[PDB]
């Protein structure tokens, strides 16, 4: 596995026994994303929302096939006082997915 | 040797301390107000720039400047006493060194915080064939860790059980040296720390089901080995059995967070008794523990301002 | 998430930054995840399983205290993480299979 959020965030994951990276800017977040994609790391990558909102881009450009490093737009802790607005994320997901946003 | 010439600079450094209102007003800041208040603080004299890591590095540099000199500027029985005050960082550096030697990462892997001996000795200890040879390279005369690791070193080459037993023998030899000094209060404070660490190992190992006698240590006065086994089992009544001792408010608790919080509270309250001894060495130990509580408060307020913590989110951190 | 970031903030506030760096550079082998086979309506998808070095943990006498609570915290964090991963990947594949069917329906109908 691997995550990228922040060095302060990533050292908790390294304390879990899980590979961490951390980038202050969004472009450097795609840089470290590109790094672990090219160095194909065990198939999972979590990415903070604040850096990349929908981090599908590097793997759909590079590893278009095989679906292997699973991406997750994870929530960051300074923003986890709010709690990601999980319902709004789910609405955004189904609207991205099958196009048709409705109410559950 | 002279427990008064150092005590004068100790009183001067005790004059350089922040009040409780310096943190109470720091309950509402935005890390720029906190940066300005730290810029007013002496610990911000090493204030490099902006950011949490710069703040923590400045705090470490300020701790090295104001606290690291206490290991120096003294020689003799007073030096042998004051060496066993800032010893947790040294044992932590030795534990990270043993972990790195047994693991295989780079010698510049851990960041190697400031302790008592030269850091060049720690760099030279990265290359040593024998563990006893590494101990002799790390051997200071009055270092208790040097005598502890050598005595624990007659088991194997390099083991993790050797490291845990070395920590146990380190606490044991620390208690032996604390009994082996002419200090009326330092032995009591060290024994309180030993019993608190025994309770901490008990709470961290509660429910593990391992052998408690292999886990329990010797050197305390506040508890019993039967009380240790009762704490190993799921019985908070043994924690309720602490009556009259310094473990007074530690009662009715099962969660280790608030448990060790109150344990640190009782330890700091016992450290507050060090102002009674203006002639020995415990006043300097009280100053060191005060700087430690200030350091925990500083990194706490730093995390609070950098991540925007609620005042309720850290309300259980400044109660004492 | 909120419990694990709280434990990490408390362990780095109270206990030192350097000692939690030192206790976290000493590492379990960190690996063990694998993408095993699932079959959903004409497609294999990767279902991940857990990491599991958590049977091998450092410092049986935990020499910091609040740090080992964070090492217990981020394992539950990573476990809920892989649960969310191997649910959302199924939801992705089902949603796009469905919209593929709709575009095959409308193509087949309005042409043939």
């Amino acid at each position: 596995m691997a995550v990228i959020a922040d060095p302060e965030t990533a050292q908790g994951f390294r304390l879990a026994g899980l590979e961490g990276y951390g980038a202050s800017s969004a472009e450097e977040a795609q840089s470290l994303l590109e790094t672990l994609v090219e160095r194909g790391g065990y198939a999972l990558v979590a990415v903070d929302e604040a850096l990349l909102p929908d981090p599908e881009r590097a793997v759909e450009r590079l590893m278009r096939g095989r679906d292997l490093p699973v991406l997750l737009p994870i929530a960051g802790l300074k923003e986890a006082f709010q709690g990601h607005d999980v319902e709004g994320y789910m609405r955004e997901l189904v609207r991205k997915t099958i196009g048709f946003d409705i109410k559950l | 040797d002279d427990f008064a010439y150092l005590n004068a600079r100790v009183r001067v450094r005790r004059g350089t301390l922040l009040k409780e209102s310096f943190f109470q007003e720091a309950l509402d800041l935005s890390f720029a107000d906190f940066l300005r208040l730290l810029s007013e603080t002496v610990y911000g004299g090493e204030l490099a720039g902006q950011g949490l890591p710069d703040v923590d590095r400045a705090v470490l540099r300020t701790q090295a400047k104001l606290v690291g000199d206490l290991p120096r500027l003294v020689t003799g029985e007073a030096r042998e006493a004051v060496r066993l005050l800032l010893l947790r960082n040294d044992l932590h550096n030795l534990q990270a060194l043993l972990r790195a030697k047994a693991t295989g990462r780079p010698f510049e892997e851990v960041l190697l915080l400031p302790g008592t001996l030269r850091e060049e000795v720690w760099r030279q200890a990265y290359e040593a064939q024998d563990p006893a040879g590494m101990a002799q390279v790390l051997a200071v005369p009055g270092h208790p860790l040097a005598r502890a690791l050598r005595a624990v070193l007659r088991e194997t080459q390099d083991l993790a059980r050797v490291e845990a037993l070395l920590a146990k023998r380190f606490f044991e030899d620390v208690a032996k040296a604390a009994k082996g000094l002419d200090q009326p209060a330092l032995r009591d404070y060290l024994a309180l720390e030993v019993d608190a660490e025994n309770l901490r190992t008990a709470f961290k190992l509660q429910g593990s089901g391992l052998a408690p006698d292999a886990f329990f240590l010797k050197g305390g006065r506040f508890v019993d080995r039967v009380r240790f086994a009762r704490l190993m089992e799921g019985d908070y009544a043994v924690l309720d059995e602490l009556s009259g001792t310094p473990f007074s408010g530690l009662s009715g608790v099962r969660d280790l967070k608030a448990l060790e919080r109150g344990l640190r509270c009782v330890l700091l309250k016992e450290a507050k008794k060090g102002v009674q001894d203006p002639l020995g060495v415990g006043l300097v130990l009280a100053y060191v523990k005060e700087r430690e509580w200030e350091a925990v408060r500083l990194r706490l307020l730093a995390r609070r301002a950098y991540f925007g913590l609620p005042r309720a989110q850290v309300e259980e951190e400044v109660v004492c | 998430a909120k419990e694990a970031y709280a434990a990490l903030l408390l362990a780095q506030a109270f206990d030192g930054p350097e000692v939690v760096a030192g206790a976290a550079l000493g590492v379990p082998p960190l690996e063990g995840v694998e993408a095993e086979v699932e079959n959903v309506w004409g497609s294999k998808v990767p279902r991940l399983k857990a990491t599991f070095p958590d049977g091998a943990l450092l410092s049986p006498v935990g020499t910091p205290a609040y740090t080992l609570e964070a090492s217990r915290a981020f394992r539950r964090y990573a476990e809920a993480l892989i649960r969310v991963a191997n649910t959302e990947t199924r939801l992705k594949k089902i949603g796009e299979e469905i919209k593929k069917t709709t575009r095959r329906v409308n193509a087949l109908e309005q042409v043939v």
